[PDB]
RNA sequence: UAGGUAGUAGGUUUAUUAAGAGUUAAACCUAGCCAACGAUCCAUAAUCGAUAAUGAAAGUUAGAACGAUCACGUUGACUCUGAAAUAUAGUCAAUAUCUAUAAGAUACAGCAGUGAGGAAUAUUGGACAAUGAUCGAAAGAUUGAUCCAGUUACUUAUUAGGAUGAUAUAUAUAUAUAUAUAAAUUGAUUAAAAAUAAAAUCCAUAAAUAAUUAAAAUAAUGAUAUUAAUUACCAUAUAUUUAUAUGGAUAUAUAUAUAUUUUAAUAGUCCUGACUAAUAUUUGUGCCAGCAGUCGCGGUAACACAAAGAGGGCG
């Protein structure tokens, strides 16, 4: 998670029924989506989060499918940055806010 | 500031009936008091008693003289014998079959 | 309320601001040239190629652009009195300092608008 | 799954057992009771820790969670006490660690369950007197008196002002003795500023946050290419941070009209371009609306804008 | 239109003036409206105490 | 505005904008706000209840839902730890003038505050004002009648008949101390009934020579020579957004109160998960 | 007054509290509805002055925001003014003396002058 | 509604017009033009915004209010004047009322107001003081435009009281005051509360009662108007809104010693099985009576019906 507050990039994930969709966030702008979500996020330390179910919205489902999302679609910056062989940096962090 | 009663009228009642509408009948409100009627402003006079329209015209008629301009009745507005001007037509052709 | 933000969130309208100077002046020597330079032909052509006829009652050309002389617009306008200094009565100076006032202000508003542009 | 919970004490006090038909007493209201203390003649609370005010520069705020809810101090020598079996207060068998071993942010945290809320610390009136000294006599900007002593410029902006009024008031003999003993009593009550403790000084490097910097950007540059705080601030759009900073510490004609010696009231005439002046056609009426817009007048008179 | 009368015991014949308002009889079928009850021939329902406004029923008044 | 109701009931341990010794006594054993065990809408319901009732129980909820603004504001330091930025959902309510006031400690409460300044004690850059809603700018002075701040941090004033019956006892114990030295000045409330001047006259103890023991200067509307309020310490919280001087009784509102890396400056006694869920609750307005 | 094309007062806001918008409109169209050209504001009603001001001796001011040129312009080109409208142009300083009417026609004490 | 179109589609000319054009009228040619990317025909609808609503937004909805545009002033046609009119004019006809009965007059979609229709929408108000408009050289005349008040919780907003507050007696430079008798409401007998709620106590403030003085407007004119606002026994005279000193107002003891109008507080309505916030319990009914947005509830133990208690919303 970027920051310790929210995901990496705008992840976009089907498992199973369930079509995630998880928008990163500004600080401060809070948790905003479905319950299950909000949950697992409170408990997963993710303060800022966007984010809409589509198609199924099977709680257990929901729940299955977004901790695999967070897992599994998320790519840390430095893991990107490897892979390429470039500087990834963050503007906001560099401009001190 | 008062002003000094003409040869005209050097009365209250004088110039009560030099400026008409019916200022007449308004001497026991105010006796003849020639520095007391132009002293006197609109609050005073609404609480002696005296009409709206009366009181807006007196002021003006006080204000013309101080400044020596002519006071005189100048009568209020009346409809044509007729009518006005809405209700001639039909008015008119009343009349002439009446007479 | 939606669609003032486009107008800079402003709500309510004023009515357009009235040129004061109409047609472009003489002075505006750039239009003048982009008016009078040959016109295009071809793909993004405007008027009728060389060859080509046009329709019988209409002209072929667009009307030419009258170009406002600012100082012969002001005399035009505001001429000043020939009569120089027939002047009596009380009224009558008035009505004089009152057209005086009109020249002024008109001759300053346009010869502003000219340079202004 | 939510009840009703009546908020009964976390912490455990006496509860009732059986009592005489007619007294009809709550749990809460014994918990309160025991909470509060046995109450005097005058009406005093006084075996109460929270009654009396501090004297120290140490503000007595509330630790429930560290006393197991038993409040009650004898006042003579502020030593713990308890409710026995007896309706008669004594001394706990076991001592209590956590009063005896708290830190130096919990002691300035009014709140228990807030962390976050802390109490600001009071200038010393010499201090305010120096500051004021330094603006007016002394001739000192702002920013470096702010350096010195480690408080914000509109803070210290606001410390003259205050210290000002009560020049004024002094000279006018309007600070009554009352009041004094008021202001020397909250003095007591509040830890003091000290303009050598780094830790207490106002960090003095604090800009507000826009927008632009908010929504978070990624640049893919090379591997060696540098990017500094300037080059993030261009990509944003933005002046620098320091720039910004700096800048936080740091014509039209008018008439106005003859007056006569009958007329009450000038004439302000102001210049304005047209298409920018007047009130404008066809505007929302928002006086019906809930956001409707409610000003304030010279006379501080509440206005319809 | 067939419509609900609400309420314990009421006051309709077979000329009562009578409003309508849009509810429905969930059990009935066919009868998707309620006669709305303080107003005209129908009167409000006798010694109502919870929910008077959801039916006639005036306030008491002690 | 919504009228004052139970507000410092017990069986709800709300935690109102107050010195009240019952508001204290809720405020001490409610613990925290509970949000085990709960659905989501649930814990949200709860926080708006907890955190409602400390900011703004005045104000009617379509009125609060209103003013109430999205986009909290926050400070970036640029030289760690989190700052709280959802403690600022009730920062919006400190630019009130009512609001402020209190933070000053110029009035006990909010609601006390709410009507010495209907009352027209209140004065902001000089001019008086009679409106709560009433919001200050940075750099706007406010002050309140000295009077009206010492009644408000001061005790409550006896009645005489209640200060005459506390002299009693003080003599009686006073001379109960004598009787005891001596082994190792009375006074009749029946018939002294509401004669002032005689009562002082009759008393004389060490530590009051004449005045009764709740009235020194009757005129005044405060205890005697002025103490303190019966339970000043635990809500004295010196707030950073105010510069306040308690001799003249002004104060500079100097800022909007903001969120730092360590702290907040909107003053709750609430963590900031039960603002989090307060906040999640008012942007949708319960949807 | 006369003319076509009228310098003249258009009421805004609200009942018991006036404020006005000096326009140039057409005789024929509405007092409120939409005109040629907005010119400037006015409020009747005087910025209200301290106690303290007044016994010093202030006089209270009635703010008049005005697009000068323009309005000098309408005036040239024949644009009349309404009764109340042409006072304020003379009191700011556009018209002369040559307007007042009889009635308007008294030592001064502040003389006009232009400020930025 | 699948074929529509015959001044129809286009060309040439003449009249009419300020002026283009099958726009009308006339004449003569060519065989076109539109259409399943919806023609023709029918139905419905005044249109719109920098207006209002709602949404994250794209949008969707309204077209009351503010403003811009159109059309109409009972219905249809035509004419006159005119820059511009099928004019709320005139002409003739149509429909329906008036007397005056006549090659008559009227038509409230101007303001009040009435009857009707309808679930439902106001005063037969006051003033031209303001801002405009028409007439007049001016004096000032008119103005149901307009400005004001009236009715109506239709909408919005501000107020609609704060601080203290769980007992009553009796006894006896310190201070945890301590005993004793009495009483103590609805529940309930303990985490079952109602209840800091009451009542008391301290402190104001509104309204009232007096005094004063704006502003909307000035040359003068104020409908609104027992105007807003301010002062509290009034005035002046110093300082920096507060404080003190004078001048007079006043009244009892014996001109000068203490005072200085008065003064409160009052909320409904919905809900408590889950969705949906509401755990203190109890009574009545018994698949009836009734409830119900949805799933459902009622057959003797009903958290769902009808109630009391307590509680939760909004106000
Ligand atoms: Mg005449
Ligand atoms: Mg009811
Ligand atoms: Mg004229
Ligand atoms: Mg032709
Ligand atoms: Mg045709
Ligand atoms: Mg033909
Ligand atoms: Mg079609
Ligand atoms: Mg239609
Ligand atoms: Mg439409
Ligand atoms: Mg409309
Ligand atoms: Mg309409
Ligand atoms: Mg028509
Ligand atoms: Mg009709
Ligand atoms: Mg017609
Ligand atoms: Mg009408
Ligand atoms: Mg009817
Ligand atoms: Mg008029
Ligand atoms: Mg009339
Ligand atoms: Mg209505
Ligand atoms: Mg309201
Ligand atoms: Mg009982
Ligand atoms: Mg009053
Ligand atoms: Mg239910
Ligand atoms: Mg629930
Ligand atoms: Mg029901
Ligand atoms: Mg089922
Ligand atoms: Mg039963
Ligand atoms: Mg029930
Ligand atoms: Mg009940």
């Amino acid at each position: 998670r970027y920051e310790n507050r929210t995901i990496y990039g705008d992840i976009d994930f089907r498992y199973h029924g369930v079509k995630l969709h998880l928008r990163s966030a500004k600080p401060g702008f809070g948790l905003r989506v479905n319950h299950v979500i909000f949950e697992i996020c409170e408990c997963a330390g993710i303060k800022d989060l966007s984010g809409k179910v589509y198609k199924s919205r099977n709680d257990m489902n929901i729940a299955k499918g977004t901790i695999e999302a967070f897992t599994k679609a998320q790519k840390t910056l430095d893991e990107v940055a490897l892979g390429r062989g470039k500087k990834l940096v963050d503007v906001r962090k560099v401009y001190y806010s | 500031t008062i002003p000094k009663p003409s040869d005209q009228v050097p009365d209250v009642d004088a110039f009560l009936n030099k400026i008409g509408r019916n200022c007449n009948e308004l001497k026991d409100t105010f006796e003849n008091n020639w520095n007391n009627l132009f002293q006197w402003d609109s609050k005073i006079l609404k609480e002696k008693g005296v009409n709206i329209q009366q009181r807006k015209y007196i002021l003006k008629q006080v204000h013309n003289y101080r400044n020596n301009r002519p006071i005189h009745e100048i009568k209020l507005g009346k409809k044509s014998f007729f009518g006005g001007e809405r209700k001639r037509k039909a008015f008119t052709a009343k009349w002439k079959a009446e007479n | 309320g939606k669609g003032a933000a486009k107008y800079g969130f402003k709500s309510g309208v004023f009515p357009t601001t009235r040129s004061i100077l109409k047609s472009p002046t003489t002075k505006q020597t750039d239009i003048i040239n982009k008016v009078k330079s040959p016109k295009p032909k071809g793909v993004l052509g405007i008027g009728y190629a060389k060859g080509v006829k046009h329709p019988k009652g209409s002209h072929r050309l667009s009307p030419k652009v009258n170009f406002i002389d600012v100082d012969n617009l002001i005399a035009k306008t505001v001429a000043e009195p020939q009569s120089i200094k027939s002047s009596n009565g009380s009224a009558q100076k008035v009505r004089l300092q009152k057209a005086e006032l009109r020249r002024k202000f008109l001759i300053e508003a346009f010869r502003k608008e000219e340079a202004r542009l | 799954f939510s009840r009703r919970r009546i908020a009964y004490p976390f912490y455990p006090f006496k509860k009732l057992g059986r009592q005489h038909p007619k007294k009809h007493d709550t749990n809460l209201k014994t918990a309160m009771r025991q909470f509060l203390g046995p109450k005097n003649y005058k009406g005093e609370y006084v075996m109460n820790k929270y009654f009396t005010v501090p004297t120290n520069h140490v503000p007595n705020y509330i630790k429930p969670d560290l006393e197991r809810g038993q409040s009650l101090e004898h006042p003579v020598t502020k030593k713990p006490l308890q409710l026995r079996y007896d309706g008669t207060l004594g001394p706990p068998p076991v001592e209590n660690k956590r009063l005896q071993n708290i830190f130096k942010d919990r002691l300035l945290q009014p709140f228990p369950s807030n962390p976050h809320c802390k109490t600001n610390y009071v200038l010393s009136p010499q201090l305010k007197q120096s500051i004021f000294e330094e603006i007016t006599v002394e001739g000192l900007s702002a920013q470096q008196v702010s350096q010195k002593y480690g408080l914000k410029i509109p803070r210290v902006e606001a410390i003259v002002k205050l210290v000002s009024v009560e020049n004024s008031w002094n000279r006018r003999n309007r600070v009554s003795s009352d009041l004094k003993t008021m202001d020397e009593t909250l003095y007591r009550m509040f830890p003091v500023f000290d303009s050598d403790a780094s830790f207490k000084r106002e960090n003095l490097s604090e800009i507000p946050v826009p927008q632009k910097t908010l929504a978070s950007r990624f640049l893919t540059i090379a591997e060696s290419e540098p990017f500094g705080p300037v080059d993030a601030a261009h990509v944003l759009e933005l002046e620098p941070a320091v720039e910004t900073l700096r800048n936080l510490s740091t014509n039209t004609k008018v008439i106005y009209g003859e007056l006569v010696e009958g007329e009450r009231s000038q004439y302000k005439f102001t210049n304005a371009k047209v298409g920018k002046v007047g009130y404008r056609y066809g505007s929302g009426n928002r006086d019906n609306k809930k956001d409707r817009r409610i000003g304030f007048n010279k006379l501080g008179q509440m206005v319809y804008i | 239109v067939s419509a609900y009368i609400p309420g314990e015991g009421h006051d309709a014949q077979e000329h009562s003036i009578v409003y309508v308002r849009g509810g429905r009889c969930q059990d009935l079928p066919g009868v998707k409206y309620h006669v709305i009850r303080g107003a005209g021939d129908l009167s409000g329902v006798v010694n109502r105490i919870s929910s008077r406004s959801k039916y006639g029923a005036k306030k008491p008044s002690k | 505005p919504r009228k004052a109701n139970l507000l410092k009931s017990l069986a709800r341990g709300r935690v109102r904008t107050s010195f009240n010794k019952y508001n204290l006594f809720n405020l001490y054993k409610k613990g925290g706000v509970d949000l085990k065990s709960k659905s989501l809408y649930q814990q949200k319901w709860t926080a708006k209840q907890e955190t409602r009732a400390y900011h703004g129980e005045h104000l009617t909820e379509k009125r609060w839902q209103t003013v109430f603004k999205p986009k909290l504001d926050s400070v970036a330091q640029l030289d760690i730890k989190e700052t709280p930025f959802l403690l600022q959902t009730f920062a919006v309510l400190e630019k009130r003038l009512d609001f402020a006031l209190f933070r000053a400690m110029f009035a006990s409460s909010v609601r006390q505050a709410r009507q010495f300044i209907l009352h027209g004690n209140v004065r902001v850059n000089g001019v008086k004002i009679k409106h709560p809603s009433y919001t200050l700018k940075p750099g706007d002075m406010f002050s309140v009648k000295p009077d009206k701040v010492l009644e408000a941090l001061g005790a409550k004033k006896p009645s005489f008949q209640e200060a005459l019956k506390i002299d009693k006892t003080q003599i009686v114990l006073w001379n109960k101390y004598v009787k005891e030295a001596k082994t190792e000045d009375p006074i009749k409330l029946s018939e002294l009934e509401g004669d002032e001047p005689k009562a002082r006259k009759l008393i004389n103890l060490p530590w009051q020579k004449n005045y009764v023991y709740g009235r020194q200067d009757p005129k005044k509307p405060f205890f005697t020579p002025w103490k303190p309020r019966p339970f000043l310490s635990p809500f004295a919280i010196l707030p950073h957004h105010l510069e306040i001087s308690f001799k003249t009784c002004h104060a500079v509102y100097l800022r909007d109160p903001v969120a730092r890396p360590g702290q907040s400056e909107v003053i709750s006694p609430f963590d900031v998960p039960v603002h989090e869920r307060a906040y999640m609750y008012y942007l949708r307005n319960g949807k | 007054t006369c003319g076509l094309v009228r310098i003249r007062l258009a009421r805004f806001g609200r009942k018991n509290s006036p404020v006005y918008n000096i326009v140039v409109a057409n005789s024929r169209k509405a007092r409120d509805a939409k005109p040629i050209e907005v010119l400037g504001t006015y409020v009747p009603v005087p910025s209200p002055v301290t106690k303290r001001e007044l016994k010093r001796g202030v006089v209270p001011i009635k703010d008049v925001k005005l697009d000068f040129d323009r309005t000098k312009y309408w005036i040239g080109v024949g644009a009349q003014p309404s009764e109340t409208v042409t006072k304020l142009l003379r009191k700011a300083g556009i018209l002369n003396d040559a307007w007042a009417t009889s009635k308007n026609s008294r030592k001064v004490v502040f003389e006009r002058m232009e400020t930025l």
